[PDB]
């Protein structure tokens, strides 16, 4: 995280995928966030 | 007669004779006018009597003789003035030497003539134990003479009801042990009937509760739950019950669970109220015995049991509670969940949040509401039978009392957070969604997330979580000022408070 | 809401 900017995304995922593990259903656009960041998903998943 | 005056007087010199030779002798004619009425009362009208015989009894050394005057003893144990007789004469002492005896016959007449002096001679219960005669009779717990052993368990009941001294006193010399023996080991129903009512008495005592359990005792006492003797099935449901709150560690109870299931269908309404009980704590945090009792069908047999309950709380408290604890945490949950539905259990469970209802129950009604709407085939079928405006209903009110402390043995703080988390379960469905928003209860969860109370943070940051995932809801979230109080739960250390709070401000801002 | 439990103590005859 480099920027605020990078910041928000790098938390949002984290919180996506937990909200998630705790058996919580995504939105669509969540769905799409987290496609366009799959990187930074790959990242903290690995 | 000549009896008072004569007969009585030379006999009772007799027994006090140096030559017991001549001793034995009289001992078996005084045996023998002991069997005859006349004869009996003129013995036991005679003290100098009644004390030759129990000095010759405990002195002897020929078993005829032992025999005879422990027989006497016996039968003028039978009448009122014998059993003071006796006792003045410093009887129990005596007999109780005599429960040493390496003779049947004179054990049979000493154990029968002290459950006599128990059951009816006042004074007997502190002479015995001061005698040590609880360490005597447990240890006799070993002979296999089954009318014997009826008798002997007995005493030990009459000696341990209500007194924690000898509770204590049986735990030291064993008695659990030797007691839950008897109930795998014996058929007799007289024995297995004195023998559970020792076990109940000593149920209750939190020395020997543990110590039962671990003699097996839960699962002896199960072997009869299906006996013919109903006194025999409700003193072992009773001391199963009492020991059911610390046996939640115990393998081998598949038979136990088993039978235990088939009883919640019984008419006896004592049976299934113990049954349903015994499930509810046996199903507490033992994923195992949640999966056996599903096994055998426990889901229906319970939702039965509550549906032929209707207002008996002493029947669907306990077996709501089960319901609650087997449709959670277990590999077998989600079936059990769908179960409660496929045997029409979700019309009366939803009936139970409402009155005549009292707190405990609408409690864990609440709590099994909720886990049954893990379940998605759940989520319709629970709001046509209109769970969310009473839930609704039951959070609103029980707000309203913490900020205006146990109703029942329970704090709306439990409520609150009770309703609160099955509304939030419930809000998975879109449909749901609509009828919870429509309610207007928004604001009141957006109050909720200043709750002091960490469990009630988190489902309320859950509930407003999952309404955010519409985006009408959304935004009618942040017009509530949900920002604010949500952004000062994100430093929690509930990993849930922090996770919902941010990802309602995720969604409230997209 | 984790599983709890009940507490009896029928010492004689409930009621």
């Amino acid at each position: 995280g480099k920027s605020p900017e990078e910041m928000y995304i790098q938390q949002k995922v984290r919180v996506l995928l937990m909200l998630r593990k705790m058996g919580s259903n995504l939105t669509a656009s969540e769905e799409e966030f987290l496609r366009t960041y799959a990187g930074v998903v790959n990242s903290q998943l690995s | 007669a000549e009896l008072a005056t004569r007969a009585i007087p030379e006999l009772t010199k007799l027994l006090n004779d140096e030559d017991q030779v001549v001793v034995n002798k009289a001992a078996v004619m005084v045996h023998q006018l002991s069997k005859k009425e006349a004869s009996r009362h003129a013995i036991m009208r005679s003290p100098q009597m009644v004390s030759a015989i129990v000095r010759t009894m405990q002195n002897t050394n020929d078993v005829e003789t032992a025999r005879c005057t422990a027989g006497t003893l016996h039968n003028l144990s039978h009448h009122r003035e014998g059993l003071l007789a006796i006792f003045k004469s410093g009887g129990i002492p005596a007999l109780v030497k005599m429960l040493g005896s390496p003779v049947d016959s004179v054990l049979f007449y000493a154990i029968t003539t002290l459950h006599n002096l128990l059951l009816h001679q006042e004074g007997a219960k502190m002479a015995v134990r001061l005698a040590g005669g609880l360490q005597k009779m447990v240890a006799l717990l070993n002979k296999t003479n089954v009318k014997f052993l009826a008798i002997t368990t007995d005493c030990l009941q009459i000696l341990a009801y209500g007194n924690q001294e000898s509770k204590l006193i049986i735990l030291a010399s064993g008695g659990p042990q030797a007691l839950v023996n008897i109930m795998r080991t014996y058929t007799y129903e007289k024995l297995l009937w004195t023998t559970s009512r020792v076990l109940k008495v000593l149920s209750v005592c939190s020395s020997n509760k543990p110590a039962i359990v671990e003699a097996g005792g839960m699962q002896a006492l199960g072997l009869h739950l299906t006996d013919p003797s109903q006194r025999l099935v409700q003193n072992c449901l009773w001391t199963l019950r009492n020991l059911s709150d610390a046996a939640t560690k115990q393998e081998g109870m598949e038979g136990l669970l088993g039978t235990l299931v088939q009883l919640l269908g019984s008419d006896d309404i004592n049976v299934v109220t113990c049954a349903a009980g015994i499930l509810s704590n046996l199903t507490c945090n033992n994923y195992k015995n949640k999966m056996m009792v599903c096994q055998v069908g426990g889901i229906e047999a319970l939702v039965r049991t509550v549906l032929r309950a209707g207002d008996r709380e002493d029947i669907t408290e306990p077996a709501i509670c089960a319901l609650r604890h087997l449709t959670s945490r277990h590999q077998e949950a989600e079936m059990a969940q769908n179960a409660v539905r496929l045997h029409y259990g979700l019309p009366v469970v939803v009936k139970l949040l409402h009155p005549p209802s009292h707190w405990p129950l609408i409690k864990a009604t609440v709590g099994l509401i909720r886990n049954l709407a893990l379940c998605p085939a759940n989520h319709a079928p629970l709001r046509e039978q209109g769970a969310i405006p009473r839930l609704v209903q039951l959070l609103v009110r029980a707000h309203q009392d913490t900020q205006r402390q146990f109703v029942e043995g329970v704090r709306m703080e439990e409520i609150v957070e009770g309703c609160t988390g099955a509304l939030h379960i419930l809000a998975r469905d879109v449909h749901n969604r609509i009828v919870i928003r429509g309610l207007n209860t928004i604001p009141l969860f957006v109050q909720l997330l200043y709750s002091p109370i960490e469990n009630i943070q988190r489902v309320a940051a859950g509930v407003l979580c999952e309404l955010a995932q519409d985006k009408e809801a959304a935004e009618a979230i942040e017009a509530e000022g949900a920002t604010a109080p949500l952004t000062e739960l994100l430093h929690s250390r509930n990993e849930g408070v922090a996770t919902y709070a941010a990802a309602v401000l995720f969604r409230m801002s997209e | 809401d984790a599983d709890t439990l009940l507490h009896f103590a029928t010492e004689s005859t409930p009621d």
